[PDB]
């Protein structure tokens, strides 16, 4: 149990620090995301080189040898598909994440737009009671007010 | 070994999503509402406190009576017309 | 992950199907109303 | 100028693009309306006080 | 290297496909408008 107003600043103090930490990691997933993106492209090219051998595999006029290379690439081909699909799901998966962050930050600012506004009104009334309470009256007639206290004396 | 790498490809991916929602609950839970109307949210807590003193000050000093303001403004209106009588008096 | 996913949703009710339906339709009416501006300004 | 090309299709995207801002414009435009008279009440207190 | 690459991008949203598309088209219209100046000044 603390002052409701004072904890607000501390609350918003940790508010942004936690928010930024998220922003740091979001790029982290994207970086590795492209890392595999390149990785897939590397393997298919290797198949293309294997395919390039296949294209010239018959330059000798022999169809037999081409068979081994065509069977050789297939191991990669399945690996190509295996990894190719893997990034497909992640593609829209992160995109959903971005909507959260952009949507979320816009919310924060609207809060701060009022953060100080309430405080001023708080001080506006804090004095207001303080002023007139101290200035309750000058002719109280009961000696409770400071002025009448002197008057009776 | 080929198996191991596929694991790491997702190792960090789950962590980011974990942090993605960890804040998400943290943010909106802290930002549950601004007009809660129940004093549970931090904003409304302040709102009620503002009004708490508002009437507190009013009790310490009775405000003008409707008749008092009504005669006061009417007295001004009579003053307005009386000044308006001066308007006619000085102009004509 | 899913544990908190719905946890957050409960703390804040999501848009009603009618709300989004009118919201997008209102945009569509705005689209057509802006489309009326399209015709209004072009012709 | 979206129709300067004579194409009405492209103008549609831009007209749909702004609407996001348009609601944001109204969202913030109203926000300051209440505060406008809200502070004014405050000033009367201070000068009166 | 890639870690910061996207880090910078998030801190500043890049151009929208429509923005670049209108931007280049606006240039193309400027190109044609300048091309209109080409015809205007040459003929
Ligand atoms: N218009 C007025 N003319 C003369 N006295 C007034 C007037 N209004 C209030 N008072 C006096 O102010 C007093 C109230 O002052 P306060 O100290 O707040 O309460 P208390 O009188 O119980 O000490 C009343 O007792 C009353 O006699
Ligand atoms: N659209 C709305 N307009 C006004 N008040 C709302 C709206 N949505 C929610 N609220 C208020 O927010 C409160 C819920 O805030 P919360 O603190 O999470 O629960 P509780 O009200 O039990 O404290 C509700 O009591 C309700 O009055």
């Amino acid at each position: 149990q603390e002052a409701p107003e004072d904890l607000l600043e501390r609350l918003l103090g940790e508010m942004e620090l936690e928010l930024i930490e998220l922003r740091r990691a979001l790029a982290q997933t994207i970086a590795t995301f492209k890392s595999t993106e390149r990785q897939r492209d590397a393997q298919q090219l290797i198949a293309q080189r294997w395919y390039e051998k296949a294209q010239a595999a018959l330059d000798r006029g022999n169809e037999q040898l081409a068979r081994e290379a065509l069977g050789q690439r297939q191991s990669y081909q399945s690996h190509t598909e295996a990894l190719g699909k893997s990034l497909g799901e992640q593609r829209a998966l992160v995109e959903q994440v971005r909507g959260q962050l952009q949507k979320l930050e816009r919310k924060y600012l609207e809060l701060k737009s009022q953060k100080n506004l309430y405080l001023a009104r708080l001080k506006s009334a804090i004095a207001a009671q303080k002023i007139e309470e101290i200035a309750g009256n000058l002719d109280n007639a009961s000696a409770s007010s400071l002025f009448e206290r002197i008057e009776t004396k | 070994e080929r198996k191991y790498l596929e694991l790491k490809s997702q190792k960090n991916l789950y962590l980011a999503r974990l942090k993605s929602a960890i804040a998400a609950q943290k943010i909106e839970e802290i930002a549950g509402n601004l007009d809660n109307a129940s004093a549970s949210s931090l904003f409304e807590r302040i709102e009620t406190k503002i009004l708490e003193l508002e009437a507190e000050r009013e009790l310490l000093n009775p405000p003008p009576s409707p008749l008092d303001k009504k005669f006061e403004q009417w007295e001004e209106q009579q003053a307005v017309e009386a000044t308006l009588a001066a308007m006619k008096a000085r102009r004509s």
